RNA sequence: GCCUAACGAGCCUGGUGAUAGCUGGUUGUCCGAGAAAGAAUUUUAGUUCAACCUUAAAAAUACCCCAAAAAUUCCAAUGUAUUUUUAAGAGAUAGUCUAAAAAGGUACAGCUUUUUAGAAACGGAUACAACCUUGACUAGAGAGUAAAUCUUAAUACACAUAAUCCCAAAAAA
RNA sequence: GAUUACCCCUUCUACCUUUUGCAUAAUGGUUUAACCAGAAAAAAUCUAACAAAGAGAACUUUAGCUAGAUACCCCGAAACCA
């Protein structure tokens, strides 16, 4: 014959172990703190996955505004880039458009001059 | 000349037999492209799904 | 300098600029546009959406707002208390008459995010129907951007 | 066994509520051996010589003491262990001196543009004990350090140090020292704190010295704008030149604190 | 009605672990593949083999299929992979909606009865089962896109708590 | 996830059971501990013994025979009889 012995309580503890800054008896009772680390992951995963999306959408508005101290806008900015073959990421775009004001600057220059380039090469 | 097929759009939603000449094209995914010969056969197939691919001639 | 292992930017906070904005014909609506994005601070590359780094906007001549097309008569405010049949009708003509610097300010109200950030940026914002300014006393920067 | 992991969580309790001293001799668990530290010592660093100083180096008075201390209590038998701390203090005094003579040299080809005031300040700065001993027991030299009464305290990991800088000097000579000490120094500093503590006692006055000293133009300081705020700081933007001609601009809550900036900015500029 | 606080037939013990196609339940990890209707049944809330599926082996070939011909029923070629044969073993048989063609109903119904097709992330549609975009490895402070989001249409010599058909406004790549 | 040695902001419709579909205003649970519900080899697949024979006086057998190892859980009546 077998027993339960420490194994429950080992198990037990362990969730406990990861249910601990919980708060209520989520922290304490073993079926709530399950139930709470469940979420806790599902919330990891997905927080997880949509940080890229947050990230990127604050870099867009950082480039977006710092664009729009130059006269233009963020999309004619990004075409800009994308006719100048910069493949240069928001992020580091974004750290320039924050410390380095300067290469932004020479950016927004370039794209203005390849606009008003194409635009005087349509007439 | 040569045919080049890619996917533009997904078999899902459609019948199992467009499916089926997808399958006969070689397309696992979609955007993929691939090389195939001239022939009423395949051409056949290929105005059969030709709604939700794109061809372009190449080589 | 130096930077380590994946980090966004954000140092600690900084100190808000109050900026000036006319009156005399602008559309209604179209200013609190950018006034809430110069109240939740989108014009700044160092924005940040928990740090609240929004500036002061402070607007001045409110009643000379003009509205387009037949909305003068035609926008009705809608203000309801707990009681019964308490609903009221407020139309933008006789709330001009009464309390104008109420009607940008709603224009306003609708447009930052919720909870509150919301009155917390909205306590940065003013608006007086004459121009009487002490806060000119001290220098300000102004801002012109008329529609 | 159900016996052996209560008494292993028992134990692994026990130690959250009581906290033993940290031990010198019980600190490596594998035997250690003098030998056995230089060995690694000398194929780790690039150029490792004369041992038996290199033992010396880690020998503290401390230990002599109560080891002769216990010797006279016991009663047993007497030896000498006497020459240990003499020829420590040597190699101790000579690694202060040219120590001082190597960095001196240092801020002297790096910086050739620094004051004497900001030289000895530099110098002041970087031959402090917090630092040095900061670097110390980053370099876990504290485990390779001989203490009898506590392994911990400063006065002895320092001299230690010392010691061993010393022992690098005689050994290996300069120009292998050269290349370790001034390697960890600079990348320890990083801060703006190296000119902060020199600015610690009227900054606008210094300027005016410096500036007196090189070009004799006396500083002036004007107010090119102002942007109030009433609610949490006023921006004053002061400005400050030498004939007519703008040294630096910023931005300040008050006038003694913009001053003070500005006075700053301008006190790195003239630095290079 | 009563027969020891409840009598359409008392209570105790035993048969007895009566019978229950019902209802309420059935505990560690990882990997691959993966089901919504053919006829019957003193049967419809249950069963028995087909319509499928899974394991382990063999022998075959099978499909998308144009003109010879009778929406399909057949067959080249195409580019494909499979289609079974045999040996054991399952579970499933109280389902819906949209689009198209029907029947009943009233050119009613989130209506019922059939045929064909699709269907069921966490993208889009304010939220919401099918509608739109996509077939589903983990990890990564990379990139390129799909659908979608805010607007388009006018002139004559009527329901019952607080508003707007998701905020505020706007205009007519 | 960020952020400070704490919090506000942003990203998300309890579990289970029953169902075409439940965060559902369908079902069960005050919490915790402990107790508590898949135990049957015929034919078959598989690992070995020998092979026209296997198997401890019993049966099978046109490659069989013998042995081992693999799949079918609990609680509940109203009542009947002695």
């Amino acid at each position: 014959l077998r027993s339960r012995v420490t194994d429950r309580y080992w198990r037990v503890q362990e969730v406990l172990k990861h249910a601990r800054h919980f708060r209520g008896r989520k922290n304490r009772c073993y079926r709530l703190a399950v139930r709470a680390v469940t979420r806790a992951f599902v919330k990891c995963t997905r927080a997880r996955r949509l940080k890229k999306r947050s990230l990127r959408t604050l870099w867009i508005n950082r480039i977006t505004a710092a664009s729009q101290e130059h006269g233009l806008k963020y999309p004619a900015f990004i075409i800009n880039l994308i006719k100048c073959q910069v493949e240069l990421n928001r992020k580091v775009l974004a750290d320039l458009a924050i410390y380095e004001p300067k290469t932004f600057k020479s950016l927004a220059a370039l794209a203005k001059r390849r606009r008003x380039x194409x635009x005087x090469x349509x007439x | 000349k040569l045919h080049i097929v890619t996917r533009i759009k997904s078999t899902k939603r459609r019948p199992y037999w467009e499916k089926d000449i997808i399958k006969m094209l070689g397309l696992e995914k979609a955007h993929t492209p691939q090389v195939h010969k001239n022939i009423p056969s395949v051409n056949a197939k290929l105005k059969v799904v030709k709604h939700l691919i794109r061809i372009k001639p190449l080589k | 300098m130096s930077s380590f292992s994946k980090a966004p930017q954000q140092w600690a906070t900084f100190a808000r600029v109050w900026y000036l904005l006319d009156g005399k014909m602008q559309p209604p609506g179209k200013l609190a546009a950018m006034a809430s994005v110069k109240l939740q601070g989108l014009h700044k590359p160092v924005y940040h959406q928990l740090s609240d780094c929004g500036d002061h906007v402070v607007i001045m001549n409110t009643r000379h707002i003009a509205f387009s097309g037949n909305k003068w008569e035609q926008k009705v405010y809608s203000s309801h208390t707990g009681y019964p049949g308490g609903f009221r009708q407020v139309t933008a003509a006789q709330l001009h008459q009464k309390d104008p610097v109420a009607i940008v300010k709603l224009a306003i109200y609708g447009m930052l995010p919720k909870n509150l950030h919301r009155r917390t940026m909205m306590q940065r914002l003013h608006l007086f129907p004459d121009e009487d300014i002490p806060e000119d006393i001290l220098k300000n920067l102004v801002e012109e951007l008329p529609q | 066994x159900x016996x052996x992991x209560x008494x292993x969580x028992x134990x692994x309790x026990x130690x959250x509520x009581x906290x033993x001293x940290x031990x010198x001799x019980x600190x490596x668990x594998x035997x250690x051996d003098y030998h056995a530290e230089i060995q690694a010592f000398g194929h780790r660093l690039q150029e490792t010589f004369s041992l038996d100083l290199l033992k010396t180096a880690f020998v503290n008075s401390c230990y002599i003491k109560s080891e002769e201390a216990k010797r006279q209590k016991l009663g047993i038998d007497k030896e000498a262990a006497l020459l240990n701390l003499k020829d420590n203090q040597e190699l101790s005094e000579q690694g202060i001196s040219f120590s001082q003579t190597c960095l001196t040299q240092f801020f002297e080809d790096a910086f050739p543009d620094l004051p004497t005031e900001g030289v000895t300040s530099l110098v002041d700065f970087l031959t402090s004990e917090e630092v040095v001993c900061h670097v110390a027991r980053n370099l876990a030299v504290e485990q390779l350090a001989l203490s009898a009464e506590f392994p911990v305290p400063p006065p002895v990991l320092r001299q230690t140090f010392f010691a061993v800088i010393g022992a690098l000097l005689q050994s290996s000579g300069p120009e292998r020292t050269a290349l370790f000490i001034r390697d960890f120094l600079i990348t320890q500093m990083t801060g703006k704190e190296l000119f902060e503590m020199w600015t610690i006692t009227n900054p606008m006055g210094l300027l005016v010295e410096e500036l007196k000293k090189r070009k004799i133009s006396a500083p002036e300081s004007r107010l090119t704008r102002q942007s109030g705020s009433t609610t949490a700081l006023p921006v004053y933007f002061v400005g400050l030149y030498c004939d007519r001609k703008l040294i630096a601009e910023g931005p300040g809550e008050t006038v003694l604190v913009a001053e003070e900036e500005a006075a700053r900015v301008a006190l790195r500029k003239l630095f290079g």
